[PDB]
């Protein structure tokens, strides 16, 4: 976040000049990766079983 | 050289408000606690049970 200061009215004064100030941002990733699970059943099996 | 704010002198005005010039007024506690008799003259006697 920037900064705000009050100031003076004088023009020679040190308090009378508008000081500086910056906003900044930053960066975040969405990084995708893999997650997986591989079953492996005998063919009879699954031409004998009563459920699908 | 500058023209300061004390330079302009009277060119610049000064302003006026009543917006804090304001005070509710506040009665007596025993006038509205307790019976107001309307007196006609400066003493009544009012006798009392004493024993």
């Amino acid at each position: 976040l920037p900064e705000a200061d009050w100031v003076g009215e004088s023009a020679t004064d040190p308090e009378g000049v508008i000081k500086t100030s910056k906003v900044t941002w930053a960066n975040r990733t969405l990084v995708a990766e893999e997650v997986a699970v591989i079953i492996p059943v005998p063919e009879a099996v699954i031409d004998d079983a009563t459920v699908e | 050289a500058d023209i300061s704010r004390a330079e302009v002198a009277t060119l610049i005005e000064e302003g006026y408000s009543h917006s804090l010039l304001a005070a509710a007024k506040q009665g007596s506690t025993v006038l509205s606690a307790f019976q107001n008799v309307n007196m006609g003259t400066k003493t009544t006697h009012l006798p009392v049970l004493a024993t």
